[PDB]
């Protein structure tokens, strides 16, 4: 599916000591839904 | 012969029972009822769980004017933000200066945990009881299942059950319940389509494998940091993750009368409630004639220990003269005490030891083996407890 897909610059409001950037590691959702303390989180590289 | 009595609707207590046909030796039946399960009729309203906000890339009309459209989504949000410059890693992503517009669109979903973390909101009507029991017929110990509605007749030895009805038609479930994992709560909750933001139903849907949902989540679209591309929200968080806070103490620990509560499907188990009435249809073979059956005479009666508690803590010897050989019903005349045994077998010039429950301190009782009746004088002391783990 990674042949069709690409990693990207997004949004990211704190890229290091509160100043906001296009980042190559932006944050696009964290999911806490797993009772065990497991986080599922997504990010814009691959 | 037909025999008719009212037990209390309490799991674990045997209860003795005497029938006594005209003509016929006394019999003693021992009757406890195990698990009482009051089962309610079941109607799913909607499931709810924890809210999911979809949030595609936003529209960014460079040199022209967005428009929302009004679309049939659950919390659907639509907002077009005039004068807009939006910049990318490579600068500005507008040719224009002025005149670009992004249109910020926004909707709520069932989340991916709806699956396994929910809570279903049922219609409880009608309870239907039901009890599991323990007869000691014939030295032997029959199991009798049968719905407590008084028109059920079970068979079981050749003597006919029917069990109930139940003097109390309760059901630990009020018209309206909501049911999570292993714990049920009495909760008038809000109807579909009628579910406030922040609370129990700001996402409700009809069934778990439901396509539409209702959605009423307090959504509000922000507009867009200077030169970014992004979509700021204000939003009420998820009512079902605060009601799992704020639900309180389930049924299992709130019901009266000591209800134990379960699930799957959900029941009032042990819910000592009432009373229930027994009907047992006894056949001709299993009784024996007063002739047929030895005859009592010279009796009396000495208790050498006394202790005056729920259990069997009295002890009591009875001396007798009887006529032949054959087995004997042992029954407390006095409503005070209860005989721990049923029969015992009689020989002849001979002695017979019981066991007896009482809360009296002076106990005056009448003990009857077979036909005929003796006296019993007991002075019963109290019990350590303290406290007991049964």
């Amino acid at each position: 599916v990674y042949k069709a897909t690409r990693p990207y610059l997004a949004h990211c409001p704190d890229c290091g000591e509160g100043h906001s950037c296009h980042s190559p590691v932006a944050l696009e959702r964290i999911r806490n839904e797993a009772t065990d303390g497991t986080l599922k989180i997504q990010v814009s590289l691959q | 012969y037909e025999h008719v009595t009212v037990i209390p609707n309490t799991v674990g207590v045997p209860y003795k029972t005497l029938v006594n046909r005209p003509g016929y030796s006394p019999m003693v039946l021992e009757m406890e009822l195990l698990s009482v399960t009051l089962e309610p009729t079941l109607s799913l309203d909607y499931i709810t769980c924890e809210y999911k906000t979809v949030i595609p890339s936003p529209y960014v009309k460079c040199c022209g004017t967005a428009e929302c459209k009004d679309k049939n989504l659950p919390d659907y949000s639509c907002k077009v933000f005039t004068g807009v410059y939006p910049f990318m890693w490579g600068g500005a992503y507008c040719f224009c200066d002025a005149e670009n517009t992004q249109l910020s669109e926004a909707h709520v979903e069932k989340s991916e945990s709806c699956k396994t973390e929910f809570a279903s909101a049922y219609r409880a009507h009608t309870a239907s009881a039901s009890a599991k029991l323990r007869v000691l017929y014939q030295g032997n110990n029959i199991t009798v299942t049968a719905y407590a509605n008084g028109d059920h007749a079970v068979t079981v030895k050749d003597a006919k059950f029917i069990v109930g009805p139940m003097s109390s038609a309760w059901t630990p479930f009020d018209n309206k319940i909501v049911v999570y994992k292993g714990d049920v709560y009495n909760m008038d909750y809000p109807p579909f389509g009628a579910g406030r933001p922040g609370q129990f139903g700001d996402i409700q849907s009809r069934t778990p494998e439901s396509k539409d949902v209702y959605a009423n989540t307090q959504l509000v679209l922000q507009r867009p940091a200077a030169g970014t591309v992004h979509v700021p929200y204000s939003q009420a968080p998820s009512g079902f993750k605060y009601w799992l806070k704020e639900r309180g103490a389930s049924l299992q620990h709130t019901a009266p009368f000591g209800c134990q509560i379960a699930t799957n499907p959900v029941r009032a188990v042990n819910c000592a409630v009432g009373n229930m009435p027994i009907s047992i249809d006894i056949p001709e073979a299993a009784f024996t004639r007063v002739v047929d059956a030895p005859s009592l005479t010279d009796m009396s009666c000495e208790v050498p220990a006394c202790t005056h508690s729920s259990d069997f803590g009295g002890v009591a010897i009875i001396k007798y003269a009887a006529s032949k050989k054959g087995k004997c019903a042992v029954h407390s005349m006095t409503n005070a005490v209860t005989i721990r045994e049923a029969e015992i077998e009689v020989e002849g010039n001979s002695q017979l030891q019981i066991s007896f429950s009482t809360a009296l301190a002076s106990a005056e009782f009448r003990v009857q083996v077979c036909s005929t009746q003796v006296h019993c004088a007991a002075e019963c002391h109290p019990p350590k407890d303290h406290i007991v783990n049964y």
